[PDB]
């Protein structure tokens, strides 16, 4: 493992995520797939440690010019407040080469309030190829649509933050959907059920305000 | 650099007026409000001089109600605004959304910098940048807000932003602010992002300060606040109404070692800050 | 606990120069005189003989001596030196230690058994001994913060 | 050492708001989402390190005021050290306040005659400024007058509100009426004030930021105590988002606030600006022990 | 007028940059105090010894008693007696 200083940046410099010094440790190549572990052996829950993948890159020649420590910078934001820690900090670097091997397996997402086709879904898939998200991460397609990477899986976990590589089942889920409700008025829905319930009493006392409630929360 | 605030009736230019500025160019002069309701203006009628002596013109709409023809009535401000001087910034504050939410928030700054831009399109204007942000009285927005317009109208801030940097980075600083002294608009930083709770601390810690000082009067103001954890809150009033607010950790050393070389690198900072003429 | 007003006005009577009379002799006053902590050097009092600016200088000036100071009291080897003038009062032994600072003659003695410091600065033309004899017979009387430690 | 208040009122007085501002860490914004109290609310608070206050937050509603002068009454009223009646000025039912007021006071001569009574008429914010004193004069001549009849001849009244720092000042003297060893704090803070030669020294509570005494007991403001905690109170709330905790805070090395110990906050004023700050600090460290 | 405007913005520039230099140029770190190096350990031999060092054998030859013995005695106490300071009071006061 490595040693780095960690940092925080904005949007104006530099729009990627995280960035780190290539120049320090050169043993990692422009390309590759970095741990960001923020502990040293003995993980520590109630303190708060986080292991959050990402993809190498550089840094921008203005932060590189005008440099001020900071082997490692995190775009402010989102990324920064899930670390949630402060702007000078000890993290550790790691070297994870296999590509093929780390590859999440199912990738969620959100769609809500607009539509995609099933080719913009592929599309905006291709467009997710070697790229390492995390969760409640607001990726962006056309500049307009907007989503949500609300779960990410790999061998039955649900890691914080995952590689997506090109055999990673990503799914396309949609918060705002047409539905088709199909009720089955019968004999027995005036049936009672053991309790002493009617079956329509418990459809219009139960399921329905509690998916009500359920969809509005 | 005198901005000029301008909107319709019952859009908050007042409130927003005393929230900010009762609680030149880089002092919070007495700014001029403008009641514009929906009317034909008359050609040159001797306002000429007034669009000329404005630095920055800001406009506010209010979210709450409809606001295209608020968006028509922008349109034809900038129509003259922009003939009669090409050299000043336009903004426009998207006021009172304190009870929308983020997706609503975005959606609706997007329609208002799409109808601006096609009315822009439509009256031939061209080279105009119009800057938009979603204001709130009730929390930071406003003060962020004023914070960009002031930082549009000072011609030195790469220069202020070079010698924060070096400031923070030979005193072991997290973040330091040039306040000033009213109505907590910073005017400068460094390079390090803008964080929403530590700029809330450190305006908190400018009003007890002001607050605790003029609670014991008539017998330069600095301030020391350590935490807990070692970490320091540190004040120092600079050239005229500016003061300057800063962030330091210990990084584990010495409290009293951190205090002398963070005293005499601040002065050492307000010398250099005397030769500049950036106060008022 | 401690008092300002009269640890002032013995910096302030420590600060009085030297005027010889059988032979004629005159010395200037102390640059500065102070009383820094034996832990992090921050000053406890001080007083100049003739305003922000000068008492963030003397601080600097009391780190640096402190940090020099520390090294110094932790060594053991080379003990023979020149420059150490370890005198003995009333049964406590302490070590003093005289430095040179540009142009600035700055001698520091620590208080025996104690976590405080006694700091006597001069200009570059003040004798080294009459420095510590001075800072000896200072030290001579403040027997009653013998014993003395930070809470 | 327990002491047992008593928080009484009409419906909607604000007795609950003035408990979850002062002890219960909440802003005045916060007190519009609390409920209604039903019955009485218990809450044992630890004031310093010593004291336990059991303030009763009662009901305030019809049917519980009824219950606690014709049931309760043997359990209410007993063994009490100091009531608070919270009186409304936004109410249209005044002349059934000071019925209620009497019959609390009756009740508690009846039982434990040796309490303490404090009004505050709270919501004193609605009303315009030039009438606010007049209304209190007004009120409180009716309230000493109704006092004086049920036993208690001293009553001692506070215009409070949440918008302001009046709070403070009324639940700082409510709270030391029944604080123990009054006189050797008195007499240690004059002591230090002699040894520092300061202008005026304020001992606090650590955790709800009342005052406990001053040195005194250049014309200054009358209300900087309860301003002064009012700030506290502001800043702390600021520093707790910095996820730390507010320990000490120095002005124009002029103003030091610090931590005296694990239960108290020091408020010292110097007179020369000149006084080193390791000094200063030293000197408040050796009487860290002292007042404990 | 503007090109004298021009000329002027970029003497600005560079007396701007030279401002930040110069305030640039005072920056004392922590590491800077601690390996200092400015606070070394002098004598009043060793000093007169670099004064001639940065100024630029067996000299002395082996050949009153009451004057100098009087004179060295009276130098003494007064050195001694000039030294002794009397505090205006006690120090350290009790509760
Ligand atoms: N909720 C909310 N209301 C606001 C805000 N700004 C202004 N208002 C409302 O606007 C009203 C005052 O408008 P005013 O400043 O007098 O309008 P103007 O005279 O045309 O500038 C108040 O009743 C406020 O409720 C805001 O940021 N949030
Ligand atoms: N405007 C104003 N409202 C107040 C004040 N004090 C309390 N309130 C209101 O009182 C409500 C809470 O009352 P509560 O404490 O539950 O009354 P209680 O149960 O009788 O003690 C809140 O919605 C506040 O708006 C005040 O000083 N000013
Ligand atoms: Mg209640």
């Amino acid at each position: 493992a490595y040693q780095a200083e960690l940092g925080y940046h904005e949007s104006r410099f530099s729009e990627n995520l995280v960035m780190l010094n290539l120049v320090e440790f050169p043993d990692i190549k422009p390309g590759d797939l970095v741990e960001l572990k923020t502990y040293h052996k003995n993980p520590s829950a109630s303190n708060g440690d986080k292991k959050i993948y990402f993809i190498a890159k550089d840094f921008d020649g203005e932060t590189k010019r005008r440099a001020k420590t900071s082997n490692v910078s995190i775009l402010s934001g989102q990324l920064q407040t899930l670390l949630d820690l402060p702007s000078r900090s000890r993290i550790w670097i790691k070297l994870k080469p296999n590509k093929f091997d780390l590859q999440a397996d199912v990738v969620e997402f959100n769609i809500k309030d607009c539509l995609l086709n099933r080719g913009d879904m592929w599309v905006l898939s291709s467009k997710l190829v070697d790229t390492c998200v995390f969760m409640d991460q607001r990726l962006a397609f056309l500049d307009s649509i907007r989503g949500t990477i609300k779960g990410i899986y790999r061998n039955g976990k649900k890691i914080v933050s995952g590689y997506i590589g090109e055999q990673t089942r990503i799914i396309f889920r949609s918060e705002s959907a047409r539905l088709i409700f199909l009720i089955q008025i019968t004999d027995e829905m005036w049936n009672f059920e053991e309790t002493g319930e009617q079956l329509f009493q418990k459809m219009v006392n139960s399921f329905f305000p509690k998916i009500f409630k359920k969809w509005k929360d | 650099a005198m901005v000029l605030l301008m909107g319709v009736r019952r859009c908050g230019k007042s409130s927003i007026c005393k929230v900010v500025f009762h609680n030149s160019t880089l002092i919070d002069l007495a700014v001029m409000e403008l009641p514009g309701q929906l009317n034909y203006f008359e050609p040159s009628y001797d306002s000429e001089r007034l669009f000329k002596s404005v630095g920055a013109l800001v406009y506010v709409i209010d979210s709450q109600d409809e606001y295209i023809n608020a968006i028509t009535n922008l349109a034809m401000i900038i129509e003259y605004a922009y003939k009669v001087n090409p050299s000043i910034n336009i903004e426009v504050l998207i006021h009172k959304v304190d009870g929308l939410s983020e997706d609503f928030k975005v959606d609706a700054q997007r329609d208002i910098m799409q109808r601006t831009g096609e009315e822009l399109l439509e009256l031939g204007l061209d080279g105009v940048q119009v800057s938009f942000y979603l204001t709130s009285i009730f929390d930071h927005s406003i003060y962020e807000a004023f914070s960009r317009i002031v930082q549009k109208l000072i011609p030195e801030l790469s220069f202020l932003e070079n010698m924060l940097d070096n400031l923070i980075q030979h005193s072991k600083i997290e973040k330091a602010f040039l306040f000033d002294v009213n109505s907590k608009i910073y005017v400068s930083t460094d390079s390090n992002p803008v964080d929403i709770q530590m700029y809330e601390v450190c305006s908190e810690f400018i009003d007890v300060t002001i607050d605790l000082f003029d609670l014991y009067k008539a017998p330069e103001l600095q301030n020391v606040s350590q935490l807990a954890n070692g970490v320091i809150i540190y004040l120092r009033q600079m050239i005229r109404g500016l003061a300057l607010v800063a962030i330091i950790r210990p990084n584990g050393t010495d409290m009293e070692s951190c205090l002398t070389v963070a005293d005499y690198n601040i002065d050492i900072f307000k010398k250099g800050l005397e030769d500049i003429w950036a106060n008022a | 606990m401690l008092h300002s007003k009269n640890v002032k006005g013995f910096l302030e009577n420590t600060l009085k120069p030297y005027d010889l009379h059988s032979v004629d002799f005159k010395t200037s006053s102390l640059q500065s005189s102070m009383i820094i902590t034996a832990t992090n050097g921050g000053i406890l009092s001080y007083a100049t003989s003739n305003e922000i600016n000068s008492v963030n200088n003397l601080k600097m000036m009391s780190l640096l001596i402190k940090d020099k100071w520390s090294e110094d009291e932790n060594d053991t080897e080379e003990q023979h030196s020149n420059s150490c003038y370890p005198v003995e009062i009333d049964s406590f032994k302490t070590k003093i230690y005289t430095y040179e600072m540009e142009d600035l003659h700055t001698c520091v003695a620590q208080i025996p058994n104690s976590d405080l410091l006694l700091l006597f600065i001069a200009e570059g033309s003040f004798p080294y001994g009459l420095l510590v004899i001075k800072i000896e017979r200072a030290m001579r009387e403040l027997t009653d913060l013998f014993g003395y430690k930070l809470g | 050492n327990r002491k047992k208040l008593l928080l009484m009122g009409r419906s909607g007085s604000g007795k609950s708001s003035m408990r979850s501002i002062i002890f219960s860490n909440y802003s005045a914004f916060d007190t519009r989402r609390l409920g209604a109290t039903i019955d009485v609310e218990h809450s044992h608070l630890r004031f310093l390190g010593n004291m336990t206050l059991n303030l009763w937050d009662c009901g305030g509603q019809d049917v519980f005021m009824e219950n606690y002068f014709t049931k309760q009454k043997d359990h209410i009223f007993q063994m009490v050290q100091v009531l608070i009646h919270v009186f409304d000025v936004e109410s249209t039912e005044v002349l059934k306040d000071i019925e209620i007021f009497a019959k609390a006071l009756k009740q508690l001569r009846k039982y434990s005659p040796d309490a303490k009574i404090f009004v505050l008429l709270h919501k004193m914010d609605l009303v315009q400024l030039d009438k606010r004193e007049e209304l209190f004069q007004i009120m409180m001549k009716n309230l000493s007058e109704t006092s004086s009849e049920f036993g208690f001849p001293n009553l001692i009244g506070f215009p409070t509100s949440i918008w302001d720092e009046s709070l403070y000042k009324a639940w700082s003297q409510i709270v030391c009426s029944l604080i123990p060893n009054m006189s050797n704090h008195q007499s240690n803070l004059k002591k230090f004030k002699e040894i520092m030669n300061a202008l005026e020294i304020i001992l606090f509570e650590r955790t709800t930021f009342l005052v406990i005494c001053s040195s005194n007991g250049v014309l200054l403001d009358p209300k900087r105590f309860e301003k002064i905690s009012n700030i506290m109170k502001n800043f702390k709330q600021s520093c707790t988002k910095l996820k730390s905790g507010f320990k000490t805070l120095i002005l124009n090395n002029n103003i030091y606030v610090s931590e005296l110990s694990s239960n108290m906050v020091c408020f010292i004023v110097l007179k020369d600006m000149n006084i080193p700050q390791e000094l200063v600090l030293e000197n408040i460290k050796k009487a860290k022990e002292f007042f404990q | 007028k503007e090109h004298e405007h021009e000329q002027k913005l970029l003497a600005r520039e560079q007396e701007l940059r030279d401002i930040v230099a110069n305030t640039n140029d005072k920056l004392i770190d922590i590491s800077m105090i601690n390996n200092s190096g400015i606070v070394i350990q002098g004598t009043d031999l060793q000093e007169a010894l670099d004064k001639r060092q940065q100024e630029e054998t067996n000299t002395f030859t082996l050949l009153s008693k009451e004057q100098l013995k009087k004179l060295h005695s009276n130098i003494l106490n007064e050195i001694f007696s000039q030294s002794q300071v009397n505090k205006p009071g006690p120090l350290t006061v009790p509760f």
